[PDB]
């Protein structure tokens, strides 16, 4: 009885963990796909191609999408 | 008379120069000789592995016995080391050369290092004297051999 | 980041604690020494002097008192800190598999570490009662975030993402609650319904932790916060 109720609370926090796992899942997938598409959306070898500018741009890109997905 | 071999086309070529670099001339010469005549991607991955301690540059002329490991089999030389700053500045200089070639509008896929020369620089007057170096490297797209049309008789 | 799980805290070991530590090591794979066989003559000094050259960053110690109470000491090599948890309720992985209608055996997933998910722990100040929040909870968060390798969502392969480790705090940010730590392990199954459904399957063990006590060093240092004993100034 009481033990059983403990195991319904068990599935309750299990579903809480499920929601957390799902939100991390789709957050990661959406962020990666969007950032990769955005960075590939350029010229054949990019506008610059020297890679020092693109590294910082790619960092700003994942940062913007990560912030947008988190909140 | 005789004619010397003409230089490769400047718009098929790319040049890079680094002067007054603060890395040992012997180490730079050894690294340049190790990476000479290779594919661009091959050379970059080789130098990155040298930094990551994975592949060793063999010493032939300026050779001081430091390491005798299994990494020297691929060169047949029993003396091999890992010039870190050499690998790093040469990576920078081939990246500069690749950027220059991209600006000139060459095929990035087929850059090969035809030429890399390391010379000594004016000594840093401080008896302990430093040995800076000059490094100039010349790259080209792979030479292209094309079809013939069958000769017409007349 | 490497972690080792040892039973050297207990004077003697039994089947239950041995199975628990085997399950904990399985959770800690692949950054753990599976073949670590504890011997009675070994000591914490020997194990830390092994951790030194091995580059192990974290050490779980399962101790058993004469009363039968079990304690989990999470220490950071090689100089601390030390966290004393008390075992309230524990279940074996074998029991979890038996209870589950469709238990899943461990496989290729041993190659990938689990993602840490942390719930109900209060990082920001809600009541300025800094003694529990600003002293204990942030350290808990950092300790587990360092226990598991840092996760970059922008580089982690989603197909490698297969395991999750849940740490749920029965406690509210207003410092009201039972202060209970819930440790659980789940396996991820991705099903095509792109819309993908994620099903989490219990792998065990289930762990009920009492945040008892803390130390600056490896089983040494001043008591920074003890739940039952508050030392005068």
């Amino acid at each position: 009885v009481t033990t059983e109720q403990i195991i319904e609370r068990e599935r309750k926090l299990r579903k809480i963990a499920q929601r957390g796992v799902v939100k991390l899942f789709n957050a990661v997938r959406a962020a990666q796909l969007k950032a990769l598409e955005a960075e590939k959306a350029a010229r054949r070898e990019g506008v610059i191609g020297s890679k020092q500018k693109e590294e910082k741009v790619t960092e700003m890109s994942r940062k913007g999408f990560l912030d947008l997905i988190a909140s | 008379v005789r004619y010397a071999a003409t230089e490769i086309a400047p718009t098929k070529s790319a040049r890079a120069r680094g002067s007054y670099l603060r890395v040992s001339f012997k180490n730079t010469r050894e690294t340049a000789q190790a990476i000479n005549g290779w594919k661009l991607q091959r050379a970059l991955t080789f130098l990155q592995n040298v930094i990551d301690k994975k592949e060793a540059v063999p010493m032939r002329r300026y050779a001081g016995s430091t390491g005798r490991t299994a990494q020297g089999k691929q060169w047949g030389v029993s003396r091999a080391r890992w010039p870190v700053k050499s690998a790093q500045f040469l990576i920078g200089l081939l990246k500069n050369a690749e950027a220059n070639a991209d600006a000139k509008g060459l095929d990035t896929g087929n850059l090969i290092i035809k030429h890399i020369q390391v010379n000594q620089a004016p000594k840093q007057r401080r008896p302990y004297m430093s040995n800076p170096c000059h490094i100039e490297l010349i790259l080209t797209e792979a030479e292209e051999t094309v079809q013939k049309s069958e000769a017409v008789v007349r | 980041p490497k972690s080792m799980v040892i039973r050297i805290g207990a004077g003697e070991v039994g089947t239950s604690v041995s199975q628990l530590c085997t399950d904990v090591r399985k959770v800690m794979e692949p950054g753990t020494a599976s073949r670590l066989k504890e011997r009675k003559a070994n000591r914490l000094r020997d194990y830390v002097t092994m951790c030194g050259p091995l580059g192990v960053t974290h050490l779980l110690l399962f101790s058993r008192s004469t009363s039968g109470n079990v304690n989990l000491r999470l220490v950071v090599a090689p100089r601390g800190p030390t966290f004393h948890f008390r075992v309230e309720k524990y279940s074996l992985t074998k029991d979890v598999r038996r209870a589950q209608r469709h238990p899943k055996g461990g496989g290729k997933e041993y190659m990938t570490p689990p993602l840490l998910v942390m719930n109900n722990f209060t990082d920001p100040k809600s009541d300025a009662h800094s003694k529990v929040p600003r002293h204990l909870e942030s350290l808990t968060t950092t300790a587990f975030q360092s226990l598991f390798p840092p996760i970059n969502p922008q580089t982690t392969p989603l197909k490698s993402i297969r395991r999750v480790l849940l740490l749920n705090r029965e406690l509210s940010p207003e410092n009201d609650g039972k202060f209970v730590v819930n440790f659980r392990h789940y396996l991820i199954t991705t099903k095509p319904v792109e819309r993908r459904a994620v099903k989490l399957v219990e792998l065990g063990p289930r762990m009920r932790l009492r945040m008892t006590k803390v130390e600056e060093g490896l089983c040494s240092g001043k008591v920074l916060w003890h739940e039952y004993v508050s030392k005068s100034k």
